[PDB]
RNA sequence: GUGAGACUCCCUGCCGCCGAAGGGGCCAGGUUUCCUCGGCAAUGUUCGUCAGCCGAGGGUUAGUCGGUCCUAAGACGUACCGUAAUUCGAGUACGCCGAAAGGGAAACAGGUUAAUAUUCCUGUACCAUUUAGCGUUUAGUCUGACGUCUCAGGGCAAGCCGAGCGGCGUCGUCGCGCCGUCUAAGCAGCGAACCCCGUGGAGAGCCGUAAUGGCGAGAAGCGGGCGAAUCUGUAAUGGCACAAGUCGGCUUCACCCCGGGACCCGUGAAAAGGACAGCUAAAUGUCCGUACCGAGAACUGACACAGGUGCCCCUAGCUGAAAAGGCUAAGGCGUGUCGGAGUAAUUCAGUUAAGGGAAUUCGGCAAAUUAGCUCCGUAACUUCGGGAUAAGGAGUGCCUGCUGUGUAGACAGCAGGUCGCAGUGACCAGGGGGCUCUAACUGUCUAAUACCAACAUAGGAGAUUGCAAACCCGUAAGGGCUAG
RNA sequence: UGGAGGACCGUAAACGGUAUUGAUCUGCAAAUCAUUCGUGUGACCUGCGUCUCGUAGUGAAAUGCUAAUCUAACCCGGCA
């Protein structure tokens, strides 16, 4: 058995590959509300969160219950955030898209109804509604992708905070090192040529390169899955 | 009332922290960074150039108190103003 | 730093205690059990057969 | 319990005398940078302070008046006097003082 | 200054008090039969296995 | 069941008697409670105080402050030490 | 002196060692090595009357010091479910543990022993609970509770100077040098900054700071409130040669208080506990640790081991930038436990060396040169940041008298005189430059033959995946990535 | 004026381990010593605690490290 791959390793779930999730704060997601209910909290400080590296606003609903939302741009300490499907469309609300005129950009967006926001959740991206159906509303993805949602899937207007945040370039490898502190990603790393052969499909040989094609099958198991999985191509744009 | 701007020295700016390192064009990428981020910023609330970054992507006015959450290195990003102006442009025309 | 003597000064702890049921030092203070009789991990005492060689 | 053997500081006390007087302290006997003998931060704090009091003293017993004050303390904040001396040859040169 | 509990230093204590020789009158008993036991040691050596 | 084993008996031990203390070798599973209503009960003499330490030898001594003036004389006289 | 026996054990003197560690304190660890007496077969690299050795006896005292209490990363238990099954397995729920360097109710000075002492004793305090009486919510907030860098202000242990007093030293001449001249907690009093409140009305601008700054969205000025370290008194009679014991000044780290600023694609714990309504009295405060070493002999490396643990936290005078190095205190030692003798070669480590000056050698390996600070001056090239201490020059001691800056400590500068071969006189302390290869750089690595051009890196590019995803772990239950 | 930087010099603080191919090589030492060197505000060093391990872990990747053991540890058993 030439050793497991470091994918291998972090599904095992050892300690190198762990989240320091006692570092963060919150675990984002929309207020629960009641199928034709609504809610209304005012914004009492804007945070840090060392999860995302972008703000989050602290809320306290009426309900007496306080929570973290992710922030989108604009959004002040002592704004009132209404969520609900009668509420204002406005920056900062939480609607569900159905609501949202066409051009409206959204974030936080629900897989599902409910679901507390999956998409559109890193600094500065959002999503675009497109079309709107009667059982189907469509929004273009900040990949590019166009995903067909349920209207009722609620989403906060407006674009996620700290846009720009990869404008400014590392330039030192100790900068991004206290960035990846606090994440559960291993720095720094080890390219797969410069491995034994033990240790990587790539590795070995008495020069530097990968002896096969880096372009692996979507079939090939763990352990051989590396390089360029599944390629539909390869190279810069011609 | 700036630095002595010698007759060489208006190229580095912020990015004189570096010395020769890290290349010309990342150097330069930073200063510009750091010269934007820098600048006055009006206050949405108050309209006084008062507003300076607190933390990663959050904003505070430094008369009125006004903290919001803005764009990492600018206090205001094209994309949310392009919102906010479609929306007005809405607003105003019902 | 030399893998002999040097590192062989660092030795001011224990990995394995005084064990309540057996009184070998033996109960690792980690995962808590004993490696002699299983105090620690199993209400009975620790055997196994390839203890003994096979007898024949 | 005989007696302890201190160490005795008078040739020393001969010395920081002759110091004190400005003597046995030339570029032969100084060994530390311009910098860490006399750093300069605590310069430019007694050199302002000495300023601003001079200023401030003028300002109160009438001597000088708001507007010049202002732009009298604003200068010696850009370092246009090396000390009170300076900054008062410069008030009686220029006739800034309200003289009665 | 090590820091133990009532067992550990009562061990200890134990320990401390089988390092005696044996009797002279156990000696002259035994017709210098019986002059050592296995328990003599020395606290400067191989440490005790009794803490 | 009684946690007084018998009167220490050695220099420093004695040297307590003219402080009206008196120093013990007592049972090492008792606490001061029970050190205090033994003796108390032993001598009917009032316990001001226990002071109780753990030896090498694995022995508990336990030092008794007495109310009464002469109590440790007195005690000290109907066991024989003095 | 002791002893049968003395280089080696004890005393005095002299001469030395360490003196920002070889001293002081203590963790882990050790576990009686601590103290006293008695010994010397072994141990001790020699001897030994000595001893961490041998034998006998003794020694550790707590409401206030720790543990104990709290929670952290993270374990463990029960249940559920899985598993052929389990002492096996992830998750969930409920619990429970997890820090003698995180949080934290409260005690000090002096004395006493051979060995313990914030523990025993004297004196003077304080905290918690229960009970009894006297009174009661403000209730949910605050505190506990926080990063890195930098700086101001205030204080203070240590340090230094002058005077008086009391000792000791020196005394060839002189009148200097050293030591001491003390004083806890508790209790009471004052309160700097910040912040807040009341007045005030400030711009062809004013007010501030070390610096950033502040201001009709209310500056300066004027009153008030809140609020520190510390200081003052009291405790003031305790210890001191019942010797003095009385005063001033300077400075102040590396400690305390307080406030400001800057940085972050990094945001820097939680919980117990505490405060906000308590006062008086009585009773209670159990349990465990406590000796000693903490290392060139008490730990660990088989050792009384030149390693490691720990340089972990502390440290007086002069020189000096300095905690460097040198010379000295205090304290610890002459045990980094063989001595004598002084006479070859050789050898380990040093000093010096005519004339030459890399001719040596694979190769300037090794050694030598330079060296501090101030001033002058500084090239190609360059990513404009640098190269740079480039290079190359000059000065430097002592004495006498001064000038300037500054509140001060001090710092900078001048004139004259003068000695030596030599003035950063010792100590300490770059040799420099040119042309190429290579990797951009700081970083990482073959613990014990490879510190490199190898690894990493920022930058550049490609690929998969819209999240019940991609990728990956598990037999499953279920997981990592993902509080994404 | 200000006080930034994986900035500079530098400590026998700490960490590392260049060269002497020196001492040592039945050693003080189963990797130490001397001198000479590299880093020394940061991808820094380090105490204690805690977790990850045998076809597994860990690895800025040398097949390095995982208790003087590493191109598959160690113990016992299969095993005479
Ligand atoms: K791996
Ligand atoms: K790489
Ligand atoms: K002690
Ligand atoms: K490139
Ligand atoms: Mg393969
Ligand atoms: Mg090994
Ligand atoms: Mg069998
Ligand atoms: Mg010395
Ligand atoms: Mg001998
Ligand atoms: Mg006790
Ligand atoms: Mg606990
Ligand atoms: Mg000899
Ligand atoms: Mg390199
Ligand atoms: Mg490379
Ligand atoms: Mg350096
Ligand atoms: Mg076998
Ligand atoms: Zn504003
Ligand atoms: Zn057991």
């Amino acid at each position: 058995m030439g050793k497991r791959l470091i994918s291998q390793n972090r599904g095992r779930g050892t300690p190198t590959y762990r989240a320091p999730s006692h570092k963060y704060k919150a675990d984002l997601r929309h207020p629960r509300v009641d199928e034709n209910s609504s809610l209304r909290g005012e914004v009492v400080g804007i945070e840090h969160d060392p999860a995302r590296s972008a703000p989050i606003a602290k809320v306290a609903f009426e309900n007496g219950e306080e929570l973290f939302l992710l922030a989108s741009e604009g959004i002040a300490v002592g704004n009132i955030i209404e969520c609900g499907d009668d509420a204002e469309v406005k920056p900062g609300n939480i609607v569900p898209i159905g609501n949202v005129p066409e051009g409206f950009f959204i974030c936080n967006v629900e897989s599902k109804p409910n679901d507390g926001g999956k998409f559109v959740r890193s600094s500065g991206v959002y999503a675009t509604v497109v079309t709107h159906e009667a059982t189907r509303t469509a929004v273009s993805m900040p990949s590019g992708n166009i995903k067909w949602l349920n209207p009722k899937c609620r989403a906060v207007v407006g674009i996620v905070a700290g846009s720009g945040r990869v404008d400014r370039p590392w330039l030192k490898a100790g900068k991004k090192y206290h960035k990846m502190k606090t994440r559960a990603a291993k720095y720094p790393r080890v390219s797969a040529v410069a491995m034994n052969p033990r240790d990587h499909p790539f590795g070995g040989g008495a020069w530097k390169h990968p002896g096969k094609p880096t372009t692996v099958s979507r079939n090939a198991p763990p352990g051989r899955k590396v390089g360029l999985i599944a390629a539909r191509r390869t190279g810069m744009k011609r | 009332m700036a630095k002595k701007f010698t007759k060489k020295g208006r190229i580095s700016r912020s990015a004189g922290r570096f010395g020769p390192r890290y290349g010309r064009k990342d150097r330069k990428l930073v200063a510009d960074l750091e010269e934007r981020m820098r600048a006055p910023h009006v206050c949405t609330k108050c309209a006084r150039p008062t507003v300076e970054r607190i933390g990663t992507g959050i904003w505070k006015c430094s008369k009125c108190g006004h903290t919001f959450a803005g764009g990492t290195y600018i206090p205001y990003t094209s994309v949310g103003q392009t919102l906010l102006r479609t929306m007005k442009n809405i607003a105003e025309a019902k | 730093m030399s893998k002999g003597t040097s590192s062989m000064g660092k030795r001011q702890k224990r990995t394995h205690a005084k064990c309540r049921r057996c009184g070998s030092v033996s109960f690792n203070v980690h995962t808590k059990q004993c490696t002699s009789c299983g105090f620690g991990k199993t209400s009975r005492m620790r055997t196994y057969k390839w203890q003994a060689k096979c007898k024949y | 319990a005989k007696p302890v053997k201190g160490v005795s500081r008078g040739r020393a006390r001969a010395l920081a005398a002759k110091r004190k007087y400005g003597h046995c302290k030339g570029h032969g006997s100084r060994k530390g940078k311009k910098g860490a003998r006399t750093p300069k931060k605590e310069q430019w704090i007694k050199k302002i302070r000495a300023l601003r009091r001079r200023l401030k003293e003028l300002r109160a017993d009438g001597a000088l008046d708001k507007s010049v004050y202002c732009r009298l303390y604003r200068k010696a904040k850009g370092g246009e006097y090396r000390s009170v001396s300076h900054l008062n040859s410069h008030l009686e040169s220029e006739k800034l003082l309200k003289k009665e | 200054m090590s820091h133990n509990m009532k067992g550990q230093k009562k061990r200890l204590a134990k320990a401390h008090k089988q390092n005696t020789r044996v009797p002279v009158w156990v000696i002259v008993k035994t017709n210098r039969k019986v002059v050592s036991h296995p328990r003599r040691r020395h606290w400067r050596r191989r440490s005790l296995d009794v803490k | 069941m009684s946690s007084i084993n018998y009167p220490f008996v050695t220099e420093k031990a004695m040297m307590l008697l003219d402080e009206n203390k008196l120093q013990f070798i007592v049972d090492t599973r008792s606490n001061k409670k029970q050190i205090l209503e033994d003796v108390e009960k032993m001598y009917g003499f009032k316990v001001k105080s226990v002071r109780t330490m753990t030896t090498m030898k694995g022995m508990k001594k336990a030092v008794l402050a007495f109310e009464e003036p002469e109590a440790a004389h007195e005690i000290a006289t109907r066991i024989g030490l003095m």
